[PDB]
């Protein structure tokens, strides 16, 4: 699942 | 787009490095959503010096510890400040730059960020820049070009020498013509439009645009419910010869699948009966002809026809010889109505006609006609949107120049078509084009924006053909018009 | 329906606060049915000084305590006696009203209950009136109109001056004539008819009816399974002209699909070669012209061809001249069988031919033709139910006057048809109904009861088409006649 | 952090201004990811003198044009330079911002973008600052906060006298402590932690981490195919008492739910046969006792029962009188095996005993026991992390302080959990905890990596409850631990 | 369908 | 569908 | 759901 910008 | 770039600078005082940083990105979030996580692949950033290549320095810093490799192979000779500034901070990142590069070397990567030339390209590609553009192309990888694809000229689409072709092209702020015509639509791949921070109002006072789906929905006419076929307009058209019976059919029949509420046809007789055999929904008038082509001798007669309609759509089929030539620029001289002129009608116009027309007319030559028209060659006018603004601007006329990108223009605006594929390269689906323009028109539309509305849904209909492309011929176009209609909304 | 309030209170003994009672209510649970709870929404209700505005005390008293927020604006002088009774409930029940507005007071409600007046508006809506409805009509808020949209004249359906635009109306005991002919139709938006508490005996007394699908599927005639195409008819088309040679094929195969058993069309040679390479199934007989037209010169042929048919049609496409003109009016003398009149037929007739004919007749004029026929303005003539009326008792005739709402009368009776859409204001349209209606008359319906089918039919195979309205053609049309007939039943 | 991000810029060379762009476009971003499309809302965006609020300005200016309405609210009194130069940006752009407020203003707006203050916040918020930030807590609208909910100590996670309740928090590089320690947790809302562009080098040096799936994932012990229970490890609980029979038999599961091979309870006869009624896997040995609890008497067989086994349990359901603790303290003193210190033998623990320990220990109190055992009160250990840290390295070992969020250090490690519900907010929960901790000390992960990979799966079981979490029992805990197994996986 | 109340 | 990023 | 005429 991409997570360039984002870790949730 | 040059000085959109540099009136966000220098006067809205957003920093350079701040629009370059937000290109950059914008290419990560871009490829990202195209190939998902981008964690496990490895990627070879081809950098110019310039700032196109200083974006591609963004890229490559932005991607240092998060994917499993990136190297940087710079292949200019000197900086521009913001090359220069993104350079240092891949470097001071930890990232790895070399300036030599064996063919080998696509072979230990995955992904090829092409961030060589952008709007600055000047001249033909060659040397060292031509060859590693040839290696890429020859490899196989996927293809991700920074702003447009290098070796396409960003204003006329052209190939200059040699280009990129693309798996995913990232521009910034607004498409470029590059992107939208011939060839270099084709080496763009799929192009995403990135927001980079530039005022909006700067990016929407661009003069030419690509005809949208929300554009032609905000101008599709309305259909209040208490009306009648008259609500719809009236279309005449002039059209067909013994030699040509077919094309008055497809032309009526595109007026009236896009809502028109009454479409006479003109047809020598007995080929006129052609028409309503196949749709009697149509009606077909028969044209007492000396010999079965349009002449002097109908003037009289086709412009009475022409008192009770909207609009007069004339030139399908029509034939192109001397007594077809006198009868067209006499009738176009004298009818008070909007024309829509194709075809043999601009085969054989003689263009002092339209200047000294009072009314409207819409022009739909393809490049052979639209060469023949101007005197010059297919290969000088094909994609010449230049050429088109000014003969639309001298002649007061919108003209639709059609390709498989076509240009709507009255010379003071342009729209450009992307929707279509090759089933319309095929007799008949110009004849269909006529027709809708003609039907469009008559329900209310301005000549320019019945083009705008008539391309966009003719080639959307033609992307709705269940089967093979190559198979759709115009019969099976005009049924799906009322589908593309339908999707539109 | 004034009359139908008057004698369920003075003989009936039904108290006017009862009936007032069930009309507020009746309005709440058909904002429930459409909205869904109501107790999140803030309610504006607009009440006139007459018993429309009663009715409207009545919701907004039923919504105390179980909604956000009740408002009502009092916009009258003084209150009838009932609309008085409900204000004192309202305000006992803990209720505000204010009599006063300013333009801002939308803004903190979510619906507009439009009761400022019904059935007893007079005259143009100016002042106060006329600026809180140009206000609400801008609003963007749901509105609910009680009885009638404010505005609209309950008897003609005409715009007094403004009116309010609705989401939903819910009138009382019967559907009002301006509900169903526009412009009022279009403003009334979704319409409710609630039971009120009247006679069913005095509901069901009222002359003129919207025809429903239940009216139209007790009267589809039998297919006894022992049959023949005897059982189901003979049709004569008498139709088209050298310049009109669709007509005839579109009258034919709409008496065909609504499953009349044999139909010949008389056209002129060679334009009936059209009609069966399109559908061979019908028979296209070949009449010798002069010139391309319908001439005294083939009057006994045509009554000749009559005597073996149950039923004649007469006009799609046979042009207007005067020769035209002297064959429709000496046939139609003569001819002792049914006759559906149509399009050009209407054209050159002689209305002193429709009383002297012992046979029965329907005409089926669009208001241009019905225009012309009775010497009048189109906008005298359009939606004029009484002057249809007045013509249809005069001449002994069935008239159909089409429009986006079609009227059907005999003098006596009258129907309101309200099926259909746009994709029928196109050329063609007319010509299918004209077979329609010929067809059902073959097979045995009466010509009110053929023609009440029929428009009923054939707007209903309009609404079927599956892609956008405004592409429907005729040809179209006919292929969706059997699934109308079958989604019937 | 605020290291990290001087670092960033003085030795990386990163401009100030374009960190603070990637902060307010990530804002923008996870908005969009939240909300859906952004163009129909109204934003209101509050913006302190800081950099918070200069990363606000950020924001403002991004949706300026593309949504519905922006305002900007400063707040402040002097702006610092990015903060001004972002500010100076949003009014070139054509921005507004007001420098007063009304309760008022909340009306016209549906999304508040809170840019007070973030890590700058120093002392008790008042004033206008305070009315503002109560206002938005009553107004309920959609609440994004820009890095750090304005009120929040980002240190500690508590309000510094208010603080803004948000729904989604943006913030930038890391999460900080005050997101994950309540009551700053809570007022969080959905944390989205956004790449601003620091090196990744720098962001992976924090010492203070949460655990995550991936992590207890990547720490799970391996189960090859050839094994016996020896493989798995052997735990001796020592536990129970006359008064506490049942916390044995939820430790003893524990250690088997987690992959333990073999599990003894050490258990006061006749309590011991409890154990093996419920699960007569686990072995339950009796240990004699004079009235019900452990005593220096059961000294040698306890010792005795530790020498086959690789970890040792202590004081769930042990009592706490003199006699407990004379054997604790002495049993402790002489095991030569890890152990994990619980419950009672906390409450009667001499801390010296652990300093002279060769071996390791966890110790696991809620914060009731780590306040009784430092001598401080519940309010002052309470989530203080740096507390623990102190205690853990004078004490050599890993402590682990239960709570909503609960903190596990070594002294040098720290590491928080955040998974789990209030179902375990029940007696009972705590022994199964201290199961599976041995249980993963006996398959060979270390005391801190046992701790980490037991707190994380213990949370994640509760969260698998099917219905109500506060209906969760600590027997229902024990059936869920395989499937948190299993879907770690 | 039940239509005491109300004919659509 | 958001778009605040990107135009396809 | 809907509840100005009946409570069930
Ligand atoms: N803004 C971003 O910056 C880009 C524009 O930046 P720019 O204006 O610096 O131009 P650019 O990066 O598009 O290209 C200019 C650079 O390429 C070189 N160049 C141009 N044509 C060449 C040729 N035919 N052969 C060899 N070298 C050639 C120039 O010398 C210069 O180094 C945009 O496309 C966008 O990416
Ligand atoms: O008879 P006919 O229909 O063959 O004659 P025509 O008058 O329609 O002309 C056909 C010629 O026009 C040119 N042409 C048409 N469409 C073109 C396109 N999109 N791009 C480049 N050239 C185009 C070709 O050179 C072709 O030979
Ligand atoms: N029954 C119910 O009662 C209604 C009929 O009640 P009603 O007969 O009292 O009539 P009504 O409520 O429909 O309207 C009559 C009221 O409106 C006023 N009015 C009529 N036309 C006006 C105009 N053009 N400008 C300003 N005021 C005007 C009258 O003076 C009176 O106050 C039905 O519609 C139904 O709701
Ligand atoms: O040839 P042709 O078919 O154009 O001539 P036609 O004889 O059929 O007449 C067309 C005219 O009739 C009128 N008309 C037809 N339907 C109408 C409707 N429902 N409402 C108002 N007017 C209507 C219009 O005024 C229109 O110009
Ligand atoms: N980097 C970005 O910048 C932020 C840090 O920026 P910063 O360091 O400028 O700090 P900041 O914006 O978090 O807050 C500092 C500002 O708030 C004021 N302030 C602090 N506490 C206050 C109080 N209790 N009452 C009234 N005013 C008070 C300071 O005077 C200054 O204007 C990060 O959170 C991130 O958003
Ligand atoms: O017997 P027993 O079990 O009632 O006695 P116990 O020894 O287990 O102590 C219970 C007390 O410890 C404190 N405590 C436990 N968990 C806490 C938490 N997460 N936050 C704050 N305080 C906490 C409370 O003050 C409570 O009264
Ligand atoms: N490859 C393509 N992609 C998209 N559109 C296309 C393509 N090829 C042709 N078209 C479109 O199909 C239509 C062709 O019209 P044109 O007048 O050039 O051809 P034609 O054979 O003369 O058709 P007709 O027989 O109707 O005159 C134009 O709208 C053109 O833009
Ligand atoms: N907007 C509409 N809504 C519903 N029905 C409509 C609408 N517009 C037209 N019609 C119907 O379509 C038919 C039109 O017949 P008319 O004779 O007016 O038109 P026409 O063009 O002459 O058709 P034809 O060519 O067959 O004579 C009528 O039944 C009319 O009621
Ligand atoms: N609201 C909550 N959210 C997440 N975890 C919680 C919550 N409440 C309690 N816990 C967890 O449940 C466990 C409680 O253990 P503790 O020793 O505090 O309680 P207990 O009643 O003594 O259980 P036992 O009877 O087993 O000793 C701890 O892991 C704690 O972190
Ligand atoms: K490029
Ligand atoms: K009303
Ligand atoms: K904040
Ligand atoms: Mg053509
Ligand atoms: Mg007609
Ligand atoms: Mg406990």
């Amino acid at each position: 699942a991409p997570a360039w910008l984002f870790e949730a | 787009m040059k000085e959109i770039d540099e009136l966000t600078i220098k006067e809205y005082g957003v920093d350079s490095r701040i629009l370059m940083e937000r290109a950059g990105i914008s290419v990560v979030l871009a490829m990202e959503e195209e190939l998902g996580n981008l964690s496990d692949y490895r990627f070879l950033v081809l950098c110019g010096g310039g700032n196109n290549g200083g974006d591609g320095f963004v890229v490559a810093r932005n991607l240092l510890g998060v994917v499993k490799d990136v190297l940087v192979v710079f292949l200019g000779k000197k900086k521009t400040p913001d090359c220069e500034y993104n350079y240092g901070l891949y470097k001071k990142f930890g990232g790895k730059v070399v300036e030599q590069f064996e063919p080998s070397i696509l072979n230990e990567f995955d992904v090829v960020v092409d961030a060589i030339f952008g709007t600055g390209l000047r001249g033909e590609i060659t040397g060292e820049y031509a060859e590693i553009i040839n290696l890429v192309n020859k490899s196989g990888k996927v293809v991700v070009s920074v702003d447009v694809p290098s070796g396409i000229d960003s204003n006329t689409g052209k190939v200059l020498r040699t280009a990129v072709k693309a798996d995913l092209t990232v521009t910034f702020g607004v498409p470029k013509i590059g992107h939208i015509l011939f060839p270099g639509r084709d080496l763009t791949g799929k192009l995403k439009v990135a927001n980079i921070g530039h005022p909006v109002h700067l990016i929407n006072s661009i003069n030419r645009y690509v005809i949208t789906r929300e554009m032609v929905r905000s101008l599709l006419p309305e259909r209040p419910r208490d009306s009648h076929k008259g609500t719809y307009g009236k279309v005449l058209i002039i059209a067909g010869s013994r030699l040509y019976s077919g094309a008055p059919v497809l032309s009526g029949m595109g007026s009236l699948k896009v809502g028109t509420g009454l479409v006479k046809l003109a047809v020598p007789f007995p080929q006129n009966l052609i028409a309503t055999s196949r749709f009697p929904e149509l009606i077909s008038v028969p044209i007492d002809t000396e010999k079965g082509f349009f002449s002097l001798q109908n003037l009289q007669e086709c412009l009475e026809l022409s008192k009770d309609v909207d609009v007069v759509a004339i030139g399908p089929g029509l034939g192109n010889n001397e007594h077809v030539r006198e009868f067209v620029n006499e009738f176009l001289k004298t009818l008070e109505k909007p024309a829509v002129i194709d075809a043999d009608a601009i085969n054989v116009l003689d263009t002092s006609v339209l200047k000294e027309r009072k009314s409207p007319a819409v022009l739909t030559p393809h490049p052979g006609e639209m060469a023949r028209l101007v005197k010059k060659t297919v290969g000088d006018v094909k994609y010449n949107y230049e050429l088109a603004e000014e003969f639309a601007k001298e002649n007061d006329c919108v003209l639709v120049l059609k390709s498989a990108t076509t240009i709507v223009t009255d010379g003071e605006k342009t729209l450009f078509n992307i929707t279509g594929n090759t089933g319309l390269s095929k007799g008949g689906s110009g004849d269909v084009l006529t027709g809708m323009i003609a039907g469009f028109i008559a329900q209310g539309l301005s000549p320019l924006e019945a083009s705008t509305v008539s391309v966009y849904l003719h080639g959307f209909a033609a992307e709705l053909f269940e089967q093979d492309e190559r198979g759709l011929t115009a019969s099976e176009l005009l049924r799906l018009i009322p589908e593309a209609i339908r999707r539109l909304k």
